[PDB]
RNA sequence: AGUGAUCUAGAAAGAGAUCCACCUAUCAUGUUG
């Protein structure tokens, strides 16, 4: 389980894109819950909300 | 509850009632924590 | 319903434990009654008995659904851990309303065997749900037939 | 000041409460070595060497002892049960979240005034005995000084308490028609008025102990008198054997020691076969009577002894001793309800506490006249056998018990165990009775047991206190051998073995058993070895002002008071003064806090403090202080560092160390014993993984006393002759509590098979 | 999945979370929501 | 059941029928036995090893 | 008791073994 | 012992 | 986690009962458990069927 | 403002190898101040 979803985390990298995995994910710091944002200009940015 | 004034009483009866008492909750206690047949068992 | 009640309980929960540290006091179990056997987790799991272990049991849900690779039988509430939700279902009353439904235990009863027994009361009807001949053969050197 | 690391069952709580989406990780600002004991063998005076509390170890009255009172467990689960219905009451009503809410010559002891100073110049010791009110503590140091026995040194005498050194050196001045000072002084810890021409000083024990201390033939001194040396304090045997040694030295050195009668034979026996001689005093007979039977529950025929005196006994109040404060508070409410429910058959009656932990306001209520038509019942413990007169008292009840203190030196443990009484204790209760008239004692115990199963003199403060520093103040005195040291009544070993292990891990010993210098540094100060090696390890790290701050707080009592009717506000009141690392820095908080405001009384009323501890331990501060300035140091503060503070403790307190285990909370490290944190610790809840403390009480549960954080790296560094890293890891583990299970070994391969053997009949 | 939810608190989220973006169901300009669900087939089993 | 063959005992509801002719000497011999044992000084609380002489 | 009960072979499961001992246990009251 | 859904009483008995 | 499998099955055969024989003798050894577990994860590289 | 819509049903001879819903687990410390 732990390999397949690290093997799925390089997928969804591949899918999203790194600045759109990071306004999903957040900053490291201070990392988003599901589904939330920083922002509504971050929600907004991009197509895939 | 019930008092005798100092020395009305013989003390070496009670003395000898307290040993009574003392040798009767004794034997009881070994009555009480023998290991018996079913607990050896 | 449950994720309604859910955010209720736990947000009352989240202000009783506030005010519990604001008077610098514990919170009760029964502090809690009531709300107990509600909320997603349950609140019940806040006090579970091995809650010092089980912080440490991470990865728990996908281990759950993963092993329908590793076990030839498995558990069919795969979705949902005693342990980490609570208890999220509880049948009881079915098995009351069902004995109304049929009549109650006088009907039921009369289409049995009961009366040819002779047994003093329905109260004292104790099945030995544990004990049998069958049981004590299932050890036994037995062919499959 | 770091984060204190949530424990696994708040992390299992805030990890719930987050998946229930009512609080997220925005929330929560948080989540963003084992030691053992050192395996080397110990040193050489070690190497070669590694109490009877009654007269019947299971007679009645011991087991008695041991199983309390059914009356006072019946009145417990009355008020919790009340309790616990009331906040349901309460609970209920807030349930519904309604949103718009020339005398001398009388006295007795001045018949026997030639005999009292021809024994004096004849003798070298004399074995003294003298009945309450005969006049001797007064006189006999006055007929000392008449005869000229103050040529040659001080006439000194010790008192076993600091208000009876003061009021009788006053009493003495206001007699010999001078002050305090000059010829008639007193010296206590934190006053000396002895002056220059001081005649008669008077003193505590502890007082002579530290000045023989200094000079251990105490050649200032013509003649010596023990005064209530039948108390038989640490000190007052410490003084015997030094006074016996001195008295070998001194043909001149005079000694007066005040024995009681039952142990006035142990005391000649000891002193070289000495005189005795009995003075007579002003006290009136006392009829005892005693229970025909033995008593079930000590605190019932107490209640009905005290119900049975008020209707047929005739005027005069009633002193009840009981064991501690909460039977005597669960008395008064026992007794205000049986007054009551007797009503208009009995006369008016009023019930009163006293004991120690009580309010200096509170205890003077007792000594108030009771109104002429009315009759007092006062609930004491033994603090009014000695310390506490109560004038007009006529009825004695002696119930036959008193908790005493043990200290379990292997496990460091102080314990409270309530025990029977010895017969002199047993006479000093009936005495109560007779200094008003000629009263009565009733013993809820039978005459035989009297004889029979209570030890005749009670078991000496030194066959049970912590001896360490008794140890290093000996070895100071360069008494290298403890047992050439003929205590009256030898310590047992168990107490000698661990205090010198204690000192000998605190550095005070060389591996031989010499006192080393640093020992010698450490006895300088009138504290525990422990918190003397962390006050001269706080002048090595410079941060003294604070430490000798904690170090006063910790040697008072506790300083918080927890009225039974406020333990809302004295809560929150104490709770603001709770340091996050624990008790050390909080007791540093309320004394500063104390000195911000300016040392008041009523900043001591407003926050639940009692200014009584507080000012006697702005006294220990002061004495620290000025030995500091008499070796020339200087309280520096580190502006509280509590890192330092928390690091120069753990150099005295090492030693008690104790890790939390998940499955059983703290286990000291030394010796592994389980102890909780007791809830009126600043820690209680803030589970940390290290933690010292002050010391280990047994109540209902071992409770450590005084418990602040630590980091174990500071074991491993300030004691890794004592400590080292982890290892004997052949423990084992159990499941989870699986709680559908009837049997949680069942799971287990071996027990399938032998339910599967049994299941077949077979026998294994 | 999670630790934090079971599967129909999940599909719950999901749900709310796509009612909760901003200006998700106006059409007034023309705009359009898409919501693309696919299999990563093979996905474990053409690991190198 | 008959008050001639025994009686209820009413603690427990149990029957017991009463001892007739040689029933009662070997209840009497029993007490008889119990007493020697009492007597000889064997008696219970005590692990001798000659007790098994007394049954 | 016992070594009469290990003689005849006496259920120690049963009822009866624990009513006996009650039955002389009272004695052991008694005096 | 009784289980308790049949110790349990229907809310419109009571 | 093992075990679980294990909670109600009362008919075992040889191989599930050295599978349960290995879990209680790891519940008696933990220590022992633990070492062997990282000794494998460091240098146990091939693997049985 | 209350109509209608109604499966089923047993005999002979063979066969059969098992596992996971499921009864709510905070102080009470003697005295020395
Ligand atoms: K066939």
């Amino acid at each position: 389980s732990f390999i397949f979803q690290y093997y799925g985390l390089v997928i969804d990298l591949l899918l999203l894109g790194q600045e759109r995995a990071t306004d999903l994910a957040g900053p490291a710091n201070n990392p988003n819950e599901f589904m939330q944002f920083k922002s509504k200009e971050v929600e907004k940015a991009h197509p895939i909300r | 509850l019930k008092f005798v004034s100092e020395g009305v009483g013989n003390v070496e009866a009670q003395r000898i009632r307290e040993q009574v008492e003392q040798k009767k909750y004794e034997a009881e206690y070994k009555r009480k924590t023998r290991k018996s047949l079913r607990d050896q068992l | 319903n449950e994720f309604l009640d859910s955010q209720r309980v736990w947000a009352e929960y989240a202000t009783k434990r506030q005010e519990a540290i604001q008077q610098n006091r514990r919170l009760a179990f029964e502090e809690l009654e009531g709300s107990w056997d509600r909320g997603i987790p349950r609140i019940s799991t806040l006090f579970q008995r091995d809650r010092h272990t089980l912080a440490y049991d991470r990865g728990h849900r996908i281990r759950r659904e993963f092993k329908q690779y590793s076990l030839e039988r498995n558990s069919p509430f795969w979705w949902t851990n005693s342990h980490h939700d609570g208890k999220l279902w509880n049948l009881n009353a079915y098995r009351t309303d069902v004995i109304q439904a049929l009549g109650g235990i006088e009907t039921i009863l009369e289409h049995t065997l009961f009366k040819g027994t002779g047994f003093n009361s329905w109260e004292g009807l104790f099945w030995e749900k544990a004990s049998g001949f069958e049981d004590s053969m299932q050890f036994k050197k037995l062919t499959h037939a | 000041i770091k984060r204190r690391a949530l424990t696994s069952p708040e992390r299992w709580e805030i990890r719930q409460l987050i998946a229930s989406g009512a609080a997220s990780i925005d929330d929560y600002p948080e989540l963003k070595i084992d030691v053992e004991l050192n395996t080397d063998d110990g040193p050489k005076f070690l190497k070669d060497q590694q109490p009877k509390i009654t007269k019947v170890p299971r007679g009645f009255m011991n087991r008695s002892a041991i199983n309390g009172s059914n009356a006072i467990r019946d009145h417990r689960e009355e008020k919790l049960r009340k309790k616990r219905e009331i906040e349901q009451q309460i609970r209920k009503q807030q349930s519904f979240d309604d949103p718009t809410k020339a005398q001398r010559q009388t006295l007795p002891v001045y018949a026997m005034r030639s005999e009292l100073i021809q024994a004096v110049r004849d003798n070298q010791f004399l074995v003294i005995v003298g009945e309450t009110g005969s006049g001797k503590t007064t006189q006999i140091t006055q007929y000392l000084d008449e005869e000229g026995f103050s040529n040659y040194g001080m006439i000194g005498c010790t008192q076993p308490r600091r208000v009876a050194a003061v009021s009788v050196a006053k009493r003495v001045a206001e007699e010999v028609g001078c002050k305090v000072g000059h010829d008639v002084g007193y010296t206590i810890r934190f006053e000396d008025v002895t002056g220059p021409d001081t005649r008669i000083k008077y003193m505590t024990d502890g007082m002579l102990q530290r000045e023989a201390l200094l000079d251990p033939e105490m050649s200032k001194y013509s003649v010596i008198m023990l005064d209530e040396a039948h108390e038989r304090t640490v000190a007052t045997d410490v003084l015997f054997a030094l006074l016996k040694k001195a008295a070998i030295k001194r043909p001149e050195l005079k000694v007066i020691v005040t024995a009681a009668t039952l142990n006035s034979a142990k005391f000649s026996e000891y002193f070289l076969n000495c005189p005795i001689i009995n003075i007579p005093g002003k006290t009136f007979p006392v009829e005892v009577l005693y229970s025909q039977t033995p008593q079930m529950d000590y605190i019932e025929a107490a209640l009905d002894c005290v119900i049975d005196i008020h209707i047929n006994e005739g005027p005069g109040d009633i002193l009840v001793f009981l064991t501690g404060q909460e039977e005597i508070d669960s008395c008064c409410e026992i007794l205000y309800d049986r007054v009551k429910t007797l009503g208009d058959s009995i006369g008016e009656l009023l019930i009163l506490p006293v004991y120690s932990a009580l309010p200096s306001e509170i205890q003077s209520k007792i000594f108030e006249p009771t109104p002429k038509g009315s009759r007092k019942v006062v609930f004491a413990t033994n603090i009014a056998e000695t310390s506490i007169t109560i004038d007009g008292i006529y009825y004695v009840v002696d119930p036959g018990f008193a908790k005493i203190n043990i200290y379990n030196a292997r496990a460091g443990i102080e314990q409270l165990i309530v025990s029977p009484i010895s017969q002199a204790q047993a006479n000093q209760r009936k005495g109560r009775a007779g200094r008003t008239g000629p009263g009565k004692c009733y013993r809820l115990y039978t005459e035989s047991a009297f004889y029979n199963e209570m030890l005749e003199n009670t078991v000496p403060e030194i066959q049970r206190q912590n001896l360490s520093h008794t140890i290093l103040m000996l070895k100071a005195m360069g008494i290298n051998d403890l047992l050439k040291f003929d205590f009256m009544d030898p310590p047992p070993k168990n107490l000698m073995l661990n205090a010198l292990t204690e000192l000998y891990h605190l550095q005070s010993l060389d591996d031989e058993g010499k006192l080393t210098n640093l020992g010698k540094e450490m006895s300088l100060f009138p504290m525990d070895p422990t918190l003397s090696r962390s006050l001269l390890s706080s002048v090595d790290n410079q941060c003294s002002d604070e430490i000798v701050t904690i170090i006063s707080m910790l040697s008072v009592q506790n300083v918080f008071y927890r009225p039974k009717d406020r333990q809302l506000e004295a809560d929150s009141k104490k709770a603001k003064f709770h340091h996050p690392y624990g008790d050390h820095l909080t007791l540093l908080n309320v004394y500063t806090r104390w000195q911000q405001a300016n040392y008041s009384e009523q900043y001591c009323k407003t926050n639940f403090l009692h200014f009584r501890h507080l000012k006697r331990a702005r006294d220990v501060k002061s004495q620290i202080s000025m030995i500091f300035k008499k070796i020339g140091l200087k309280l520096i503060s580190c502006h509280s560092d509590p890192d330092l503070i928390r690091k120069t403790f753990v150099s005295g307190f090492f030693m008690n160390a104790a890790k939390r285990d998940s499955q059983v909370g703290y286990k000291t490290i030394n010796g592994g014993t389980e102890v909780g944190i007791h809830p009126s610790s600043s820690l209680y809840g803030k589970e940390y993984e290290y933690v010292m403390y002050h010391s280990i009480v047994l109540t209902s549960r071992e409770y450590m006393s005084q418990v602040t954080s630590i980091e174990p790296q500071w074991l491993l560094e300030v004691a890794p002759h004592f400590y080292k890293a982890g290892s004997r890891k052949k423990a084992k583990i159990i499941p989870l509590h699986n709680k559908f299970a009837k049997d949680q070994n069942s799971w287990r391969l071996s027990s399938i098979r032998q339910s599967r053997e049994r299941a077949l009949g077979i026998k294994r | 999945p999670s630790d934090s939810e079971i599967p129909p608190l999940l599909v719950y989220k999901w749900t709310q979370g796509i009612n909760n973006l901003s200006e998700i169901w106006d059409v007034s300009r023309g705009q359009s929501a898409v919501l693309l669900e696919t299999t990563l087939g093979e996905m474990a089993e053409k690991i190198d | 059941k008959t008050e001639t063959l025994g009686a209820v005992d009413e603690k427990s509801k149990m029957f017991r029928r009463h001892l007739t002719g040689e029933g009662l000497k070997l209840n009497e011999l029993n007490q008889f036995a119990r007493s020697h044992a009492k007597e000889m000084g064997i008696r219970d609380e005590i692990e001798d090893k000659e007790k098994v002489q007394h049954v | 008791t016992e070594i009469k009960d290990i003689i005849l072979g006496q259920n120690i499961k049963a009822p009866s073994v624990k009513r006996q001992k009650m039955a002389e246990l009272e004695a052991a009251r008694s005096e | 012992h009784i289980p308790r859904y049949i110790r349990n009483q229907p809310w419109y008995y009571k | 986690d093992l075990k679980d499998v294990y909670a109600s099955k009362v008919r075992l055969n040889a191989s599930e009962r050295e599978e349960l024989a290995l879990i209680e003798e790891a519940y008696d050894n933990p220590h022992d458990t633990l070492n062997r577990i990282k000794k494998y994860l460091l240098t146990q590289r091939v693997f049985k069927p």
